[PDB]
RNA sequence: AACGCGACGAUAACCCGCACGUAGACGUAUAAGAAUAGGCUCCGGCCUCGUAUCCUAGCAGGCGAUUCCUCCGCCGGCCUCGAAGUGGCCGUCGGUAAUUCGCGUAUUGCAAAGACACGCGCGGGAUCAAAUCCUUUGCAGACGACUUAGAUGUG
């Protein structure tokens, strides 16, 4: 609850675009550094054919020179599809927005430097939490390669592998607590009653 | 012939069952208004706990696994309360982990300066008791 | 070794000034502390002295550090972010600026 | 209107195994096994009997308890297949052009190839691959009639359904040409 | 239309040599205040007979408080709403413990699902449900149905909205 | 129709300043040809069936009418 | 003209380039994917035509054909891509002692007033058994990756022109597992490799080169980079032979 | 005329290649690899079977 | 992408002089996955709540004991990490309130310019390894630009 870190990571699955993205804008103004996993994990309401229709406009606007200044580049990585979601919601051309792009940082997948590190999640933008049981969905990786993105089965291996390697630490992690709890009981064992009906009394 | 269902097991808003407010005091639930709203009240002795009759938001409500047997529908005050007497609400509210929780919170909320020196010393030391251990093992 | 924090502060961020929509007035700057969220804690934070702290890539009295004081006066709002005003008003680019809000005076 | 409670009942014979874990009804039986996945729609499952299994929905809408009832014929359905399994007589017919038909199980994959070939005279030999699951077979009590039995209604009824489309006649008079392969009997195979 | 209050309003035409001493009439308004009480006391007196404001004086103004608050029950009401096509009546049934609940509750359905407003709600009558099999709602009545117990699926727990990060994901069991 | 894969030419929801007053005083005008065709100029519904105590209601009036003719 | 062809563009660099190899898969036998040559020019032949149902078939038929100067191909490295979000991407690649003068010359640009010790400490590294860091190399490669592309060079000192620095290329190696090809590519280092080799009779393939720009009577019109598909080699000459 | 981008046309071109073309380049291809073959037969980290570290805009600087 | 990225090869280290030392750290600690009409588990049981866990005492953190073998850190070996590359174990060495003491802290007054070392730098000198200019070539060329070849040689 209103709590400072040195960077936020956020898992994207279940999350809605664009309230996930207001989010992630006021908190890049506030000087909150932000970083989002999963991106092609992301999920927007509404169905997937609206959602492939507004983005296929998207991709019938165009400048009428040729393609390459000032003409709209469509980007069809989901992560780029949050940074333009982000970028729409930032003051884009001002230096205070260029500060908040550059403070947040958005990929596909998890590599290593954010898989071994804590993820969080953002309670009014989880589909859970936010859509209506009955309500339709759709996925941003799944339009993102049905528009053209051309790594939908690369992520999909490397988050295997990566889904084998967190089982692995998992299972360690369970050994790790065997340990502690046992240590818990036979330190207790002796743990010297004054002061633990010390600790009892405080609470801890 | 054999069924192996394994679905969730929600808890029934009845007449009997006892809900915990917002404010930390509990009610239970006389008769049923709509499918958001109830009549519930809580004769309580302890002030605490105690809960006026009147309407309760389901919303802000949170179902306690605690029901009372056989409580008539539209049961007043003194109905009520003989209920809560007879089934002991009071001693399974103590008994149950939510109030643990709760006294947890409100006894970490009471500690003070010196308390929390206190306790920075004494898990030092219960600390040192099983990092050994830990090593042992 | 202590190996512990030497912190008497509260963190804060300068966030803007007391705006409208296409106004600003930066003789009072907003702040949002940390851990308070509501006008009950914003009342708590109510008149305290208030440091913003910068590098000045140039020793004056021997140091780089520049210290602008201030006081947080009254509640933003519903959301915990109060008002401050400060002897000078805060640059521009510490809009989302770290700031220290001291405990004293206390009232305590 | 907001209905606060609907339930249907699902009656199971006495020499099957149902298991809901999530919403993965696993049906097992003499055949064999059949799972499908229930995890689009809102149901609370329960075993209100002891041999017939509720499903019920709280504070739902008309289409949800739509959605209960067809839930509920999709279970019996599997409890059928299970039971009893599904056959489809197929029949075909043609006036001067003798349909040749030539089932093989195609070892790798194990699954079932059918080629039609002579089909009103046209040289391209069509191949259709066939539903895992459910068997076909030359019917040797009749002529010009296969037979396709199976344990899933759906994958037997669909792979019925892509024959007698694969066997469709193109820019030809309908009332004069009369040739194809065509649904003639839909029961169990009990 | 806001916390109301029953007012039981009792007016009369100013006394004449003529005619003195007037029939005394008396309504029951549901009312924000005292004020808009007396207001909607004369439109309706002005709508029905000749007497007006001008030539009337309000001779009691009192609050009819529900006989037991304390009691959940059942109300029908009868309404006559004036649409595009014209006047439409309504019979809607309803369950609170009280009569300005009642009210309130009557004012949001018809706002909500029929758009119509205060000016164009005319509350003709409203009745207690003595006994019951006199509910004819499919609404009220599977309320009335004996022995009701349901489950709250799929409930979001109220997290603080400045909580903006959570550590663990939420659950919807409770 | 493929307009899923292909959409059309966008119907703008931005409406102008000119087409807003155009708007505005036609149907001012409209308004005021509808005032001028009513000043050239050339039933009660009952209480619903449904109501639990219609019948009591239908005693009271005419108790109220054998009121009133007693007083008259 | 075609729209997929400009604006039109010179060729960045003369060798050309072969942006997209065929698809893997793990069942065939291994295989190298490309080789090189020199237009040397073209010939008439007549053919005894094998096609059924053509007007011309079984009758001499007049065609005009390509020659290209094919001299073996030396193998001097290996190369280890990995497979990212972002694409492919060079991982680590291994180079060959004793790297020919040529090659060197490719990796210069001013050799007769360099003093040549480009590679010098690279050989110095697999002669003083550091073959610890080569087997490292090899097994990252076996472990991490999944394309390999084995470095090969085509000789000027045989072809018959008046250059004198080598041609290097990437040639995929397809048809195994991982392990299996890289440990083809280490057998393979410090060998000539034929076009008996690369390719085989009567078959059909792709050509990559730059068409000629017509210089000198909107832009550049000649010198683009082009690959011509569909091209059907019929002979393979051996040179020695003297009866090709 | 059925354009070369046809579904039937697609298909047909799938059946020749799994029937007719198939065989015949693969057994070319058995050939080559042969010859291929033909010509190319003509401490753990002391000795570099274990993987080690050779001789960042992805994480915030710190 | 001429202001996107990777792999590799080959380099620039010395002599003399002289010039300076954060779009926002202050504990900036916390990796299962998956579902939300279910899940976790130690298989006992547990789940609204991260309102948690870890850490948190000593001159901006000293000295000596008391006494502990608990953590931390540096280097080696063993392996490990490749999506934009690291951690574990073992070993050495150094430090180390878990316990309990005696010494010093002040008058900075009730809050607001010395030496040494390490680097980034410039002005010259000489040192590699190269590039460009020059000549030649002509698979190229509006001019730039591009393919070559010039130091011993299939020049």
């Amino acid at each position: 609850m209103s709590s400072f870190e040195s960077v936020v990571v956020i898992d994207g699955k279940g999350h809605l675009l664009g309230r996930l993205a207001s989010i992630v804008a006021k908190q890049l103004l506030s000087g909150q550094k932000i970083v989002v996993v999963r991106c092609e994990a992301l999920n927007i309401s509404g169905e997937f054919f609206r959602a492939k229709l507004k983005y296929h406009a998207y991709l019938r606007k165009m400048t009428r020179y040729n393609p390459t200044r000032g003409g709209p580049f469509h980007f069809r990585a989901p992560s780029r599809i949050f940074y333009k979601a982000v970028r729409g919601m930032i003051p884009h051309k001002t230096a205070r927005g260029a500060a908040a792009l550059e403070r947040l940082k958005v990929f596909e997948g998890v590599p290593p430097p954010y898989d071994k590190k804590k993820k969080m999640v953002v309670p009014q933008a989880l589909r859970v939490l936010r859509l209506q049981p009955g309500r339709k969905y759709c996925t941003v990786g799944r339009l993102s390669h049905e528009v053209g993105w051309k790594y939908q089965d690369v992520v999909a291996r490397l988050e295997e592998r990566r889904k084998a390697k967190g089982a692995a630490y998992y299972e360690r992690k369970k050994l790790a607590a065997r340990q502690l709890s046992e240590a818990k009981k036979a330190a207790a064992a002796k743990v010297d009653p004054k002061v633990s009906e010390a600790l009892a009394a405080y609470g801890y | 012939a054999e069924i192996n269902v394994e679905a969730t097991s929600w808890r029934r808003v009845e007449v009997g069952r006892v809900l915990k407010l917002e404010n930390g005091s509990l009610a239970a639930i006389v008769e049923i208004i709509d499918h958001k709203r109830v009549l519930a009240d809580g004769p309580s002795s302890d002030p605490k706990l105690a809960t006026p009759r009147g309407i309760v938001p389901l919303s802000r409500a949170l179902l306690t696994p605690i029901v009372i047997p056989k409580l008539p529908r539209g049961a007043r005050t003194g109905a009520v309360k003989k209920a809560w007497e007879a089934y002991g609400v009071d001693a399974k509210w103590k008994e149950t982990n939510w109030a643990k929780k709760q006294l947890q919170q409100e006894r970490r909320q009471s500690l003070t300066d010196f308390d929390r020196f206190k306790v920075m010393r004494l898990k030092k030391q219960r600390r040192f008791e099983e990092r050994k251990a830990l090593a042992k093992i | 070794p202590s190996e512990a924090g030497h912190r008497l502060y509260v963190k804060g961020r300068h966030l803007s000034y007391q705006r409208g929509r296409r106004n600003t007035h930066p003789k009072t700057s907003l702040i949002k502390i940390e851990g308070v969220d509501d006008t009950a804690a914003a009342n708590f934070y109510l008149g305290k002295r208030v440091a913003y702290v910068y590098r000045a890539q140039k020793e004056v009295r021997g140091t780089k550090i520049r210290v602008i004081w201030g006081k947080i006066t009254r509640p933003h709002g519903n959301s915990g972010v109060v008002r401050a005003k400060f002897t000078h008003p805060l640059p521009a680019r510490s809009f989302g600026a770290s700031v220290r809000i001291m405990l004293y005076p206390s009232s305590i | 209107m907001r209905y606060i409670h609907s339930e249907e009942t699902i009656p199971v014979p006495e020499n099957l195994k149902v298991s809901i874990k999530s919403r993965l009804v696993t049906v097992e039986g003499p055949r064999g096994k059949l799972q499908k996945d229930l995890s689009h729609i809102a149901v609370n499952f329960s075993v209100v009997k002891k041999g017939v299994i509720g499903l019920e929905i709280h504070h739902g809408s008309r289409k949800d308890v739509a959605a209960l009832r067809t839930v509920r014929t999709i279970i019996n359905n599997m409890i059928i297949g299970v039971t009893k399994g599904f056959k489809y007589k197929m029949r075909y017919v043609y006036a001067h052009f003798p349909i040749n038909v030539n089932v093989e199980k195609n070892a790798e994959t194990g699954c079932y190839e059918v080629e039609i070939r002579n089909f009103i005279g046209e040289k391209i030999v069509r191949k259709v691959v066939m539903a895992p699951g459910v068997e076909v077979e030359i019917s040797k009590a009749q002529k010009d009639e296969l037979i396709l039995s199976g344990n899933s209604l759906e994958a037997v009824s669909q792979s019925a359904a892509d024959i007698q489309q694969i066997c469709k006649v193109r820019n030809k008079d309908i009332r004069k040409f009369l040739d194809g392969i065509y649904v003639s009997e839909k029961g169990n195979i009990v | 239309m806001g916390r109301l209050q029953e007012y039981q309003v009792i007016g009369r035409h100013l006394p004449t040599e003529a005619n003195p001493n007037p029939a005394l009439y008396r309504m029951r308004i549901f009312a924000p205040n005292e004020v808009v009480a007396k207001s909607r006391f004369w439109y309706f007196l002005r709508g029905l007979k000749k007497v007006k404001k001008a030539t009337g004086e309000i001779v009691s103004v009192n609050v009819i408080s529900e006989k037991h608050p304390l009691k959940v029950k059942n109300f029908g009401i009868w309404l006559r709403y004036d649409s595009r096509s014209g006047t439409h009546n309504m019979y809607k049934e309803y369950r609170e413990t009280s009569r300005v609940a009642a009210v309130e509750a009557m004012y949001a359905d018809m706002a909500a699902r029929h758009r119509a407003r205060f000016r164009s709600i005319h509350i003709l009558k409203v009745v207690e449900l003595e006994k019951t099999e006199d509910v004819k709602r499919p609404y009220i009545k599977q309320l009335v149905a004996k022995n009701l117990s349901f489950p709250l699926p799929h409930r979001v727990p109220k997290i603080s909205t400045k909580k903006i990060f959570s550590a663990k994901r939420p659950s919807t069991f409770s | 129709a493929g307009t899923i894969n292909k959409p059309k030419k966008p119907t703008s929801k931005r409406k102008t300043t000119r087409l807003r007053a155009k708007i505005s005083k036609r149907a001012a005008e409209k308004k005021r040809k509808e005032r001028k065709l009513a000043r050239k100029n050339p039933k009660d519904p009952g209480i619903p069936n449904l109501f639990p105590y219609k019948e009591r209601l239908l005693q009271q009036r005419e108790e109220e009418r054998i009121r009133r003719k007693e007083e008259l | 003209g075609s729209l997929a062809f400009l604006p039109r563009k010179r060729a960045a660099r003369h060798r050309g380039r072969v942006k997209s190899f065929p698809k893997d898969d793990p069942k065939k036998p291994v295989h190298l994917t490309a080789a090189m040559g020199y237009k040397a020019g073209m010939t008439t032949i007549v053919r005894d035509l094998d096609r059924p149902g053509a007007k011309a078939h079984k009758k001499e038929v007049v065609e005009a054909v390509t020659i290209i100067d094919c001299p073996p191909m030396v193998v001097v490295g290996l190369v280890g891509y990995i497979e990212t979000p972002r694409g492919l991407r060079s991982l680590t690649t291994v180079w060959a002692e004793h790297l020919s003068d040529e090659v060197k010359r490719r990796f210069y640009k001013n050799w007769y007033k360099s003093k040549k010790k480009a590679f010098t400490k690279y050989a110095k590294k697999y002669a003083e058994n550091n073959g610890a860091s080569i087997t490292r190399e090899l097994e990252r490669i076996k472990k991490y990756c999944t394309v390999v592309r084995v470095l090969a060079h085509t000789q000027i000192r045989k072809t018959p022109l008046k250059q004198k620095k080598a041609h290097l290329m990437e040639i995929q190696i397809n048809g195994g597992s991982v392990a299996d090809k890289v440990e083809f590519g280490r057998s393979l280092f410090e060998k000539p490799v034929t076009i008996d080799t690369i390719f085989e009779k009567d078959e059909m393939i792709d050509v990559i080169a730059v068409t000629k720009g017509h210089g000198f009577v909107a832009g550049q019109m000649g010198y683009h980079h082009r690959t011509s598909v569909n091209h059907k080699i019929y002979r393979i000459g051996k040179g020695d032979d003297e009866a090709n | 005329a059925k354009s070369a981008r046809a579904s039937r046309i697609k298909e047909n071109h799938q059946r020749f290649k799994k029937n007719i073309a198939g065989p015949v380049e693969a057994a070319r291809l058995e050939r080559l690899s042969a010859k291929l073959m033909a010509i190319a037969q003509a401490s753990g980290v002391k000795s570099g079977k274990s993987i080690g570290r050779k001789d960042s805009s992805i994480v915030f600087p710190m």
